[PDB]
C-alpha cells in the first residue's frame, strides 16, 4: 500500500532528522572565531583569452595547470595555453548547443557535451590530433549537463534525464547508473581519490555516489532552489554547492550534514560555478551578476571580488597547482586570474 | 627550438584565429529560430514544409532570399522547459505553434487538461522568462482550416469551452478574407486575442509578437517567418540608433 | 499496482541513509581547518607569491 | 550690405595695376626739369609743372567715388623740382572724402559678429567632440560598427572646425576690418600668397570630407533597415573610402583648374569662367541622395509605429523625436541652407551668405556629440557600470 510505504518513508525522514541534529554541537562559525582572518584579497586579470563567437559555458583546467579547453555555444572547442597565450586546437563541434566540457587527468582527451544528449570524447594526442573523434557516448535521454573523466576510460556524465552514469569509453555502454534524483542534474565533481563523486540536481539536493558500488551512499539537502555547480574540498572529506538561491553551502560527508553557509544579502542572482583553491581556504564562486566573489572557505567572509567580465559568469575553474584562476562568460572571453 | 616553439605557436596560432573569422562570417548573417509548440499542433508538419522545400535536439537549415536561417526543434518530455530555455536568449525570433482548432480537446486525457488552455499556459510562461526578455515570438495559429469546421456548428461547440466568448464581438480592424463566414472570424480573432492579451501587457520595446493565420500545409509560413524576422531586425537597429 | 516497487526502494535507498558513522560536527570543524595550516604555505593564492615565482607576471 | 573693404581693395588692385603700366608706359616729357610722378598707395600722381598745382582725379576704386566725379586731390611741386613736403609731401584731400555714416553698422561689424558666433560654435563642437571621442574610445564594450561611423564623423567635424580655426587665425581679418591704404598692400600680397591657396584648399577639402560623412552615416543606416547582408569588413573599408578619398577626386582637380588658369587672389570664385562647379556640384549631391536617405528612414520608423497599437499624439511626440535627433546625424538643414544660398554671389555678398550658415551650423558637431555620445542610455550605463566597481572596492 503506497499509504504504508509513504508513512514508513515519513518516519524514517524523522529519524535521519533527529540522527543528524543529534551530531551537532558547535558551529564551524563559533570554532573558526579564532582563526586568524584571510583579509582583502586582490587579483587581476594578467591574460584574457579571445577568440570566442557565441557565449561560454564551460573550461576545465589541466593537469599540467598550463592548458585548458573552452566549449562556446557557436559550435567550437578551443584550447588554450594560459602561459603564452596562443592556442592549440580549434576543434568544431557537430551540435551548436554545447553545456559542458572536461580536460582528462591524462592531459590525453577532453569531452563535450550538451543539448544533443551525446557526450563526445576527443583525443588530443594523436596523428592529426584533430576533429576525429575517439568516442560518442549515447543513451541519457536528456541533456547533458556536466562530464569529468576518472581516467582515460571512464568518464562519469550527468544529463537531464535525472540519473548520472559511468561510461566505459572503450565498450561505450555506461557501465553504472546512477539513479535517485527527480530534477535534472546540473554539475558533478570528482574526489581527489576517484573513488566518489558528488552530484547537484534540480531537486535542490546533492547525493554521494559510490563510483564502484554504484549506490546512493549519502544525500544531503538544504539549498531552497537547483544546484547549479558543485565541488570538493581538497582533501576530499568535504565539498560546496552553488545553488540559484544565491547561496553557497559546505557540507560534510563524514559528518553528513551542512557545515557552512556563503550568503550575502546584497547578492540576488544564483551561482553558476564554484571551485575551491590549493590549500581549500579560498572558494571560488562565479555569480550571474558578471563577478566572481572570492570566500574564506572557514569562516564564511568574502575577501576578493574577480568583477571584470562583461556577461554572465558561466564557468570557473582553478589551476592543480593553485597558480591561476580561469573564468569564462557570456561575452565569450577567458580571464586568468592570479 | 624554444624560439621556433613560439614560431610554432604563432603559426598553430594564426590558423585558429583566421579560421574564427571566417565562422564569424557565418554566425552573424544566420538567423537561429525556436520552435515552441505542442506535440499535437501541426508543429512538425509545418517543419517539413519547411525543410524539403530546400535525439534531444533536432535541427533545419533553409535559405529565404539568401538570407540563412537555422532552425532547432527540442522534443522535451519534462513539464520544466528550464535548464535548456536560457541557452536561446541570442535567437533571433521564438516561432510558437498553437492548434486553434485543438479546443475542446484534452491532452491524452491528462488531467482532462485543454490543449488550448495548455498552449495558453505555455506561451505565457515563455513570454515571461528572464532569459528570453529581448527575443522576439512568431505565433502561428495553425489548424485554422479545422478550426473552421468545428465554428459552423459542428457539435455546437460554440466555443461555450471559452465562456467570454459569449461576449465577444469582432473588432472593426479585423481584417476578413473573402470566401469566409462572418462567424468564423467571430472565433479567429476571439482566440488570437486571447493570445494578444498574453503579449501586450508583459513587455514593449524589447520583443514583439507577430501573430498569423497560418495553416499546416501552407507554403507562405516561409514567407511569415522571413518578413517578421526582417521587422525584428529592423526594429533593432531602429532602437540602438535611439530612433524608436 | 506497480509503485509498490517504487517505493519500496524508496525506503531501502533511505534505510542505508540512517545507518552510517557519523561524526561530531566538532570534530568535522577542527580537521577541516587542520589541512589549511597544512597547506597555507603551499597554497599560492592564499599567501601572494613573489612576483619572480609567478608564470603568469 | 553688397560692398565692403572686400570690393575696396580688389578695386584698388586692378587700379594700381593700371597706374603701375602707365607708370611705366607713359611718354617721357619734352620738357625738363620736371616732377617726378609716383603711386602714394592713395592716388595716381603723374608727372607735374614746377611751381604749378596738380590736378589729379579722384581715384575709381574708393567706394564713395560715385558722390564725388568732379574731385581732384593736390600736390603742390615746387619751383625748384620736388614736391611741397608738410614738415608723404602735401596733399589737401578734403575735396573726395567720405560722407557720415549714419548709425550703420556696416558688413564689416555684421560680419565680425557671425565670425564670433560660429568660432565660439566650432570651439563647443571641437570640445565635446573631443569628449565623445574619449568617452567612445575609452569603455572597449563601446566598439560598433556604428561606433566607428560615429568616431569618423566625429573626426570629420574636428578636421572641419579646426580648418575653419586656421584659415580665419592665418589671415586676421579680424582686426584689418579698418584697414586704411598703407595696410592694403599687404592685405593683397597675402592673398595672392601660396599660405593662403593652400589654407583654403586645406578648409574645401575638411568641408567636403564633412559632407561625405554625414553621407556615409546616411548610407550605412540605409543599408542596415534595407536589411541587407554584405561583407562588413568589405563595407566598412568602402565606407571609409567613400568618405576620406572620393572628395579628392574633385578637390584636387578643382585645385588643378585654379592653379592653371588663376593668377591672383586666394582661389575665390573667378569672374569670367565657371570652376567653382567642380567643387559645389558633388557637395549638392551627397546632400541629396543624403535627403532621400533621410526620407526612406523616417517612412520605415513611420510604418514601424503604425505597425503598433499607438496612440493618435504619442505617436507624433516619438515622432518628432525620432526626427529631430535624425537631423545631427544626416545634416538635412543643408538642403535648407543649399536652397537659401546664391551660387552667383561673389565678394562680401557671399561672405555673408556663407557665415549666416557657418553661424547657424556650427553647433551641429556639439548637438551630434550630446545626442549620440552623451544622452546615449548605452554610454550612461557604461558609466554606471564603472563608477560602482569602485563601490566594490
Ligand atoms: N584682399 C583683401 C582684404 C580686404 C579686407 C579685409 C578685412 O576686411 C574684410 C571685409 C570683408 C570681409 C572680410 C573677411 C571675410 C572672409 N575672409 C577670408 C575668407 N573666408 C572665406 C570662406 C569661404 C569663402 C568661399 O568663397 O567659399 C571665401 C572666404 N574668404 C575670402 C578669401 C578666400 C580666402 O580668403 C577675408 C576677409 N574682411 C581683409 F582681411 C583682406
Amino acid at each position: 500500500e503506497l499509504d504504508q510505504l509513504r508513512q514508513e518513508a515519513e518516519q524514517l525522514k524523522n529519524q535521519i532528522r533527529d540522527a543528524r541534529k543529534a551530531c551537532a554541537d558547535a558551529t564551524l562559525s563559533q570554532i573558526t572565531n579564532n582563526i586568524d582572518p584571510v583579509g582583502r584579497i586582490q587579483m587581476r586579470t594578467r591574460r584574457t583569452l579571445r577568440g570566442h563567437l557565441a557565449k561560454i559555458y564551460a573550461m576545465h583546467w589541466g593537469t599540467d595547470s598550463r592548458l585548458l579547453v573552452s566549449a562556446s555555444q557557436d559550435g567550437k572547442l578551443i584550447i588554450w595555453d594560459s602561459y603564452t597565450t596562443n592556442k592549440v586546437h580549434a576543434i568544431p563541434l557537430r551540435s551548436s548547443w554545447v553545456m559542458t566540457c572536461a580536460y582528462a587527468p591524462s592531459g590525453n582527451y577532453v569531452a563535450c557535451g550538451g543539448l544533443d544528449n551525446i557526450c563526445s570524447i576527443y583525443n588530443l594526442k594523436t596523428r592529426e590530433g584533430n576533429v576525429r573523434v575517439s568516442r560518442e557516448l549515447a543513451g541519457h535521454t536528456g541533456y547533458l549537463s556536466c562530464c569529468r573523466f576518472l581516467d582515460d576510460n571512464q568518464i562519469v556524465t550527468s544529463s537531464g534525464d535525472t540519473t548520472c552514469a559511468l561510461w566505459d569509453i572503450e565498450t561505450g555502454q555506461q557501465t553504472t547508473t546512477f539513479t535517485g534524483h527527480t530534477g535534472d542534474v546540473m554539475s558533478l565533481s570528482l574526489a581527489p581519490d576517484t573513488r566518489l563523486f558528488v552530484s547537484g540536481a534540480c531537486d535542490a539536493s546533492a547525493k554521494l555516489w559510490d563510483v564502484r558500488e554504484g549506490m546512493c551512499r549519502q544525500t544531503f539537502t538544504g539549498h531552497e532552489s537547483d544546484i547549479n555547480a558543485i565541488c570538493f574540498f581538497p582533501n576530499g572529506n568535504a565539498f560546496a554547492t552553488g545553488s540559484d538561491d544565491a547561496t553557497c553551502r559546505l557540507f560534510d560527508l563524514r559528518a553528513d550534514q551542512e557545515l557552512m553557509t556563503y550568503s550575502h544579502d546584497n547578492i540576488i542572482c544564483g551561482i553558476t560555478s564554484v571551485s575551491f583553491s590549493k590549500s581549500g581556504r579560498l572558494l571560488l564562486a562565479g555569480y550571474d551578476d558578471f563577478n566572481c566573489n572570492v570566500w574564506d572557505a572557514l569562516k564564511a567572509d568574502r575577501a576578493g571580488v574577480l568583477a571584470g567580465h562583461d556577461n554572465r559568469v558561466s564557468c570557473l575553474g582553478v589551476t592543480d597547482d593553485g597558480m591561476a584562476v580561469a573564468t569564462g562568460s557570456w561575452d565569450s572571453f577567458l580571464k586568468i586570474w592570479n | 627550438d624554444q624560439r621556433n616553439e613560439e614560431k610554432a605557436q604563432r603559426e598553430a596560432n594564426k590558423k585558429i584565429e583566421k579560421q574564427l573569422q571566417k565562422d564569424k562570417q557565418v554566425y552573424r548573417a544566420t538567423h537561429r529560430l525556436l520552435l515552441l509548440g505542442a506535440g499535437e499542433s501541426g508543429k512538425n508538419t509545418i517543419v517539413k514544409q519547411m525543410r524539403i522545400l530546400h535525439s534531444g535536439i533536432f535541427e533545419t537549415k533553409f535559405q529565404v532570399d539568401k538570407v540563412n536561417f537555422h532552425m532547432f526543434d527540442v522534443g522535451a518530455q519534462r513539464d520544466e522547459r528550464r535548464k535548456w530555455i536560457q541557452c536561446f536568449n541570442d535567437v533571433t525570433a521564438i516561432i510558437f505553434v498553437v492548434a486553434s482548432s485543438s479546443y475542446n480537446m484534452v491532452i491524452r486525457e491528462d488531467n482532462q487538461t485543454n490543449r488550448l488552455q495548455a498552449a495558453l499556459k505555455l506561451f505565457d510562461s515563455i513570454w515571461n522568462n528572464k532569459w528570453l526578455r529581448d527575443t522576439s515570438v512568431i505565433l502561428f495559429l495553425n489548424k485554422q482550416d479545422l478550426l473552421a469546421e468545428k465554428v459552423l456548428a459542428g457539435k455546437s461547440k460554440i466555443e461555450d469551452y471559452f465562456p467570454e466568448f459569449a461576449r465577444y464581438t469582432t473588432p472593426e480592424d479585423a481584417t476578413p478574407e473573402p470566401g469566409e463566414d462572418p462567424r468564423v472570424t467571430r472565433a479567429k480573432y476571439f482566440i488570437r486575442d486571447e493570445f494578444l492579451r498574453i503579449s501586450t501587457a508583459s513587455g514593449d520595446g524589447r520583443h514583439y509578437c507577430y501573430p498569423h493565420f497560418t495553416c499546416s500545409v501552407d507554403t507562405e509560413n516561409i514567407r511569415r517567418v522571413f518578413n517578421d524576422c526582417r521587422d525584428i531586425i529592423q526594429r533593432m537597429h531602429l532602437r540602438q540608433y535611439e530612433l524608436l | 499496482t506497480a509503485s509498490i516497487a517504487q517505493a519500496r526502494k524508496l525506503v531501502e535507498q533511505l534505510k542505508m541513509e540512517a545507518n552510517i558513522d557519523r561524526i561530531k560536527v566538532s570534530k568535522a570543524a577542527a580537521d577541516l581547518m587542520a589541512y589549511c595550516e597544512a597547506h597555507a604555505k603551499e597554497d599560492p593564492l592564499l599567501t601572494p607569491v613573489p612576483a619572480s615565482e609567478n608564470p603568469f607576471r | 550690405a553688397t560692398v565692403s573693404l572686400w570690393e575696396t581693395v580688389q578695386k584698388w588692385r586692378e587700379y594700381r595695376r593700371q597706374c603701375q603700366r602707365s607708370l611705366t608706359e607713359d611718354p617721357p616729357p619734352a620738357t625738363d626739369l620736371f616732377c617726378n610722378r609716383t603711386f602714394d598707395e592713395y592716388a595716381c600722381w603723374p608727372d607735374g609743372e614746377p611751381g604749378s598745382f596738380v590736378n589729379v582725379s579722384c581715384p575709381w576704386y574708393l567706394p564713395w567715388a560715385s558722390s564725388v566725379p568732379q574731385g581732384h586731390v593736390y600736390r603742390f611741386c615746387t619751383a625748384e623740382g620736388l614736391w611741397l613736403q608738410k614738415d608723404l609731401p602735401w596733399r589737401d584731400l578734403s575735396e573726395c572724402e567720405e560722407s557720415k555714416r549714419g548709425e550703420r553698422s556696416s558688413p564689416e561689424e555684421q560680419l565680425l559678429f557671425l565670425y564670433i558666433i560660429y568660432t565660439v560654435g566650432y570651439a563647443l563642437s571641437f570640445s565635446a567632440l573631443v569628449i565623445a571621442s574619449a568617452i567612445l574610445l575609452g569603455f572597449r564594450h563601446l566598439h560598433c560598427t556604428r561606433n566607428y561611423i560615429h568616431l569618423n564623423l566625429f573626426a570629420s567635424f574636428i578636421l572641419r572646425a579646426l580648418s575653419v580655426f586656421i584659415k580665419d587665425a592665418a589671415l586676421k581679418w579680424m582686426y584689418s576690418t579698418a584697414a586704411q591704404q598703407h595696410q592694403w598692400d599687404g592685405l593683397l600680397s597675402y592673398q595672392d600668397s601660396l599660405s593662403c591657396r593652400l589654407v583654403f584648399l586645406l578648409m574645401q577639402y575638411c568641408v567636403a570630407a564633412n559632407y561625405y560623412w554625414l553621407l556615409v552615416e546616411g548610407v550605412y543606416l540605409y543599408t542596415l533597415l534595407a536589411f541587407s547582408v554584405f561583407s562588413e569588413q568589405w563595407i566598412f573599408r568602402l565606407y571609409v573610402s567613400i568618405g576620406w578619398g572620393v572628395p579628392l577626386l574633385f578637390v584636387v582637380p578643382w585645385g588643378i583648374v585654379k592653379y592653371l588658369y588663376e593668377d591672383e587672389g586666394c582661389w575665390t570664385r573667378n569672374s569670367n569662367m565657371n570652376y567653382w562647379l567642380i567643387i559645389r556640384l558633388p557637395i549638392l549631391f551627397a546632400i541629396g541622395v543624403n535627403f532621400l536617405i533621410f526620407v526612406r528612414v523616417i517612412c520605415i520608423v513611420v510604418s514601424k509605429l503604425k505597425a503598433n497599437l499607438m496612440c493618435k499624439t504619442d505617436i507624433k511626440c516619438r515622432l518628432a523625436k525620432s526626427t529631430l535627433t535624425l537631423i545631427p546625424l544626416l545634416g538635412t538643414h543643408e538642403v535648407i541652407f543649399a536652397f537659401v544660398m546664391d551660387e552667383h554671389a561673389r565678394g562680401t555678398l557671399r561672405f555673408i551668405k556663407l557665415f549666416t550658415e557657418l553661424s547657424f551650423t556650427s553647433f551641429q558637431g556639439l548637438m551630434v556629440a550630446i545626442l549620440y555620445c552623451f544622452v546615449n542610455n548605452e554610454v550612461q550605463l557604461e558609466f554606471r557600470k564603472s563608477w560602482e566597481r569602485w563601490r566594490l572596492e
